[PDB]
RNA sequence: CUACGCAGUG
RNA sequence: GGCACUGCGUAG
């Protein structure tokens, strides 16, 4: 029958599925339905949850018993195996002590384990004097890693002398330094893992080894309790007065970090009042029942309730467009987008999504290989530390986050600070910690859902310090045409079939694919967050020093991923996910999804089985591509090279941070040499903790009739001047909407409109050459609107309203 | 430069006004208890702040949590000092009941005083 | 038709209401954006028509 | 090119 | 009452 191996041999290289007391099953069938999951086929997944009392068959009639989101019980039931996964780490350690008592060499694999725990291998074991023996377990615990935080196996950790029938550990109160109880952790379970583990990530030496310490902190965070984590506090004697100021940080992940201008002008008041400690030390206690989400305290006296109102109606376009035939029973175009209104208790419970985030260790030596690729995305950028007067700011008229809001607009503190002073900001940050506190907003304007949007508002000290940081790279990249990532590359002008013929490039027999991230914002792995802003730092190797690039990473971790949440003036403590408000969110959410790709891709090589490929290019590739990920500790750029344009041959992609379209040679994919879309679901559910369904990832088989949707725009190919382009349109019911509700009533008379629906009809002419008459339709709807506002109102303007206007910005001269 | 020295005036008035409400007479205890001298910032709102407040969003949560006028939180004890619902009405103790549940407007906001 | 005009009044209906001062009051905003949200993303008439019928029964009750 | 407004996208 | 990108439109 089918089993899970991992092999490594002279011919076949791989963890994949092969034909071939003692339990019926082995660890190594747990690892692989956990990781390469599909609810088609769960019947090995089944059967191990069910015979080890995790739940019973009755728990499976019900649908989405696998969705993470729909059904959270889930996550008990797989933690409800987690003591049974810790077991197994604390006999691996047994065993390692074995054969180094034994002097025995040998290479230790999940398929020798059962699920009970016990080691049943002998063979590749070389004998050597004893006391010397070296257990390689570099495949073992890397392969293990993502099951022991989704199982929770340390969760007997947080209970007196480790049995979870006792009472809990009473911490003290007051402790904040957790090192030596990480050093006990580390040296209990991962006792034979080689690679030297630092605590505090002050001590980490590169970006690497902070990617690995990070991981193990990750994991090893999780027993401490909660209410360490978070900013350390000290009083302070301000000319006498008794301040008390945050003087480092405790990172979940990071470890315990002490600022250097530790001291006992309006740079260091920025720095005490964008500091939570003032601000939750004299605030009240408070006790939300509403959320799981840790809470912090009560900034003001009262609980405050945000309603969003409803949108405004624009009586007039609705009539125009009922008196021209449209919105009757049974036609295509009808109003799907609407301004849906919201309720007091709406911001509390979408910031609650974030118990969709949770604590991931990630596959480490799988996650590094995969971050050697990924960089090789962004080799065609140049990036690096700029002074504050070469910062180039958008809008000076945006909130300055909390308490900065209080005093004035983002302009007030660009026009307060001089350019000396924003440089000696930077600096600071360079050397110490800034925790800030980022606020709540809920959105307004359309959607096609009942569901609110929140806005996560920083404050002004990360925007500035990170604009700094990163804006040289973040330029660079929104100004390179031909790339994987297509931020800056307009849709314009031509601009879309430029990027559809960049992406069929040199593919054999070339299928259209895509996919989405459910919950991305808030259920991102906290790990690939801290890799994506590596990736962006990486361009820092002669401006910024280690010390420096670690310090500014800490800044991010503390100001981005796990800073202060203030909602409805009360302060929650974010458990991670990504700040939709952040200065490089699209940024950081690309190199994200193409860590996602690359992993997906990484995934599908692996576990074919090898011995059926026909190839023998193809065969070397993944024999090397076992070699560098699991057995080569040091990076190797001839294969990470070779790897990176086989992707680029069989695998191009186009990535706008959350949304891509990958055109893959067909082939290959249906050979198993290239990721399809249910390597991409295994993905997200093993590391994303996320299910992808099919109802929202799509593929294509003609390339004539391009992309399904991408960026929400379908496209469509079509002859104008002898040559065949392909036109993005979206779906006309959005352009509707937005033309009969307004975000504000004052849009609903005045010049405004005009610019407005001109906006819109640019964005509506190709549905023009759309088959369907309702669809092309739109577009003279919205000419002959235009018309009539005009002539309301009452050379120039006349070109306006003709089709030569909108025609004009899809034509590729300009 | 005037708009510089109105956002320092700013910043300074509210940070030593708002370090007259924060009290230093479990705050030097606490920091005292630290051998470094440095405590997390989630510790302080626990053992210092005087006032606590807790969002009810329904009748079981009540009854679970604050039942009756004196309960317990980070092992303190909380006197209730009133009762408020989601429209900023003064709720009275004897009116929150399983029976006149669904007559309140929920969230109920709950301030005691430590004691 | 019969639905788009009756998901429009339901706009317009829930925006006087907010204009009147309903969003002081928790329950009754509560209810009139789940009839609103019901409306909007509903596809049958019958259920558009009653909860219209009954958003309005809460405008005309002040 | 710099300012302000609008629209679209994640 | 947030970040980024793109495209309009009025001004030197
Ligand atoms: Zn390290
Ligand atoms: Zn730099």
């Amino acid at each position: 029958v089918y089993r899970a191996f991992d092999i490594y041999n002279d011919k076949v290289a791989g963890f994949a599925k092969f034909l071939k007391r003692l339990t019926k099953y082995t660890m190594a069938d747990l690892v692989y339905a956990l990781r390469h999951f599909d609810e088609g086929n769960c019947d090995t997944l089944k059967e191990i949850l069910v015979t080890y009392n995790c739940c019973d068959d009755d728990y499976f009639n019900k649908k989405d018993w696998y969705d993470f989101v729909e059904n959270p019980d889930i996550l008990r039931v797989y933690a409800n195996l987690g003591e049974r996964v810790r077991q197994a780490l604390l006999k691996t350690v047994q065993f390692c002590d074995a054969m180094r008592n034994a002097g025995i060499v040998g290479v230790l694999t999940l398929d020798n384990q059962d699920l009970n725990g016990n080691w049943y291998d002998f063979g590749d074991f070389i004998q050597t004097t004893p006391g010397s023996g070296v257990p390689v377990v570099d495949s073992y615990y890397s392969l293990l890693m993502p099951i022991l935080t989704l199982t929770r196996a340390l969760t007997a950790e947080s209970h007196v002398d480790t049995d979870l029938t006792k009472p809990y550990i009473k911490w003290d109160l007051l402790k904040y330094d957790f090192t030596e109880e990480r050093l006990k952790l580390f040296d209990r379970y991962f006792k034979y893992w080689d690679q030297t583990y630092h605590p505090n990530c002050v001590n980490c030496l590169d970006d690497r080894c902070i990617l690995h310490c990070a991981n193990f902190n990750v994991l090893f965070s999780t027993v401490f309790p909660p209410t360490s984590f978070g900013p350390l506090v000290r009083k302070i004697f301000v000319d006498g007065v008794p301040f008390v100021v945050s003087t480092g940080y405790h990172f979940r992940e990071l470890g315990v970090v002490h600022n250097q201008d530790v001291n006992l002008s309006f740079k260091e008041l920025l720095v005490y009042a964008a500091d939570p400690a003032m601000h939750a030390a004299s605030g009240n206690l408070l006790l939300d029942k509403r959320t799981t989400c840790f809470s912090v305290a009560a900034l003001t006296n009262n609980v405050a309730f945000q309603t969003v109102k409803p949108g405004n109606f624009n009586k007039d376009f609705y009539d125009f467009a009922v008196s021209k035939g449209f919105f009757k029973e049974g036609s295509s175009v009808e109003l799907k987008h609407f301004f849906f209104a919201q309720d007091g208790n709406a911001a509390i419970s979408d910031y609650d999504y974030y118990r969709y985030n949770l604590p991931t260790m990630c596959d480490i030596r799988q996650l590094l290989f995969v971050v050697e690729v990924v960089d090789k995305y962004f080799d065609c950028y140049d990036g690096g530390c700029i002074n504050a007067n070469q910062v180039i700011v958008n809008n000076l008229d945006k909130s300055a986050g909390f308490p900065f809001n209080k005093w004035g607009k983002a302009r007030l503190y660009y026009d307060s600070m001089s350019y000396e002073d924003q440089d000696a900001l930077f600096a600071y940050t360079k050397r110490n910690v800034i925790p800030t506190i980022t606020q709540m907003n809920l959105k307004y304007a359309i959607s096609a859902k009942n569901r609110a949007r929140t806005v996560a508002g920083v404050s002004i000290c990360s925007t500035m310090t990170n604009r700094q940081f990163h804006q040289k790279l973040l330029k660079s990249i929104a100004a390179t045409r031909g790339a994987t990532v297509v931020i800056g590359t307009s849709k314009f002008y031509g601009g879309w079939h430029n990027m559809l013929k960049t992406v069929y490039s040199d593919v054999e027999n070339p299928h259209l694919m895509g996919w989405d991230y459910p919950k991305c914002d808030r259920a991102m792995p906290n790990m690939l967050r801290i890799m994506a802003s590596l990736v962006l730092a990486r361009k820092h190797t002669t401006c910024c020093s280690l010390s420096h690039r670690f310090y500014r990473l800490a800044n991010e971790c503390a100001q981005v991923l796990s800073e202060m949440v203030m909602c409805g003036g009360s302060l929650y403590v974010k458990p991670g996910g990504t700040s939709s408000g952040d200065a490089t969110t699209a940024y950081a959410n690309s190199v994200f999804n193409i860590c996602q790709a690359v992993t997906a891709n990484v995934n599908a090589l692996l576990s074919t089985d090898g011995n059926k490929i026909a190839d023998k290019y193809v065969r070397n590739l993944q024999h090397r591509l076992y070699e560098c990920l699991y057995r080569n500790r040091d990076v190797d750029t001839d294969f990470v090279n070779e790897f990176y344009a086989y992707l680029r041959k069989h695998f191009s992609m186009m990535i706008l941070s959350d949304d891509a379209v990958v055109c893959f040679n067909s082939t290959y994919a249906s050979q198993g040499l290239v990721a399809s879309i249910k390597n991409f679901k295994s993905v997200l559910y093993y590391q994303n903790n996320v299910f992808m369904s099919e109802a929202k990832c799509w593929t294509e088989t003609d390339l004539t009739k391009g992309p399904h949707e991408f960026c929400s725009q379908h496209t469509m190919l079509v002859k104008q001047g002898d040559d065949y382009v392909y036109l993005p349109y979206p779906d006309p019911s959005r352009i509707l909407g937005a033309g009969c509700f307004v975000d504000d009533i004052v849009k609903t008379d005045g010049t405004l409109m005009i610019e407005r629906f001109v906006s819109l009809a640019i964005d509506a002419y190709p549905l023009t050459k759309h088959p369907n008459q309702e669809y092309a339709d739109v577009f003279h709807l919205y000419l002959q609107y235009i018309r009539k506002l005009h002539d309301e109102l009452t050379d120039n303007t006349s070109r306006y309203w003709e089709p030569e206007f909108y025609e004009a910005m899809y034509t590729p001269h300009t | 430069e005037d708009k510089r020295a109105k956002v320092t005036s700013a910043m300074q008035t509210m940070l030593f006004t708002m370090l007259r409400k924060l009290d230093n007479d479990a705050l030097n205890n606490i920091i005292n208890n630290a051998r470094d001298g440095c405590v997390p910032l989630n510790i302080i709102p626990l053992t210092t702040a005087a006032k606590l407040m807790v969002v009810i969003p329904d009748y079981n949560t009540y009854k679970n949590t604050c039942d009756g006028t004196t309960f317990t939180y980070a092992s303190a004890l909380w006197e209730i000092q009133q009762v408020v619902d989601a429209d900023s009405k003064i709720v009275q103790l004897s009116e929150i009941s399983m029976d006149n549940s669904p007559n309140l407007a929920w969230p109920l906001i709950v301030t005691a005083l430590r004691a | 038709s019969k639905m788009s005009d009756v998901k429009c009044t339901s706009v317009v209906l829930l925006s006087v209401l907010q204009q009147l001062r309903v969003e002081s009051s928790s329950k009754l905003w509560a209810q009139c954006v789940q009839l609103h949200n019901d409306i909007l993303l509903a596809k049958d008439t019958t259920e558009a028509f009653e909860k219209m019928v009954s958003l309005l029964s809460v405008l005309l009750s002040m």
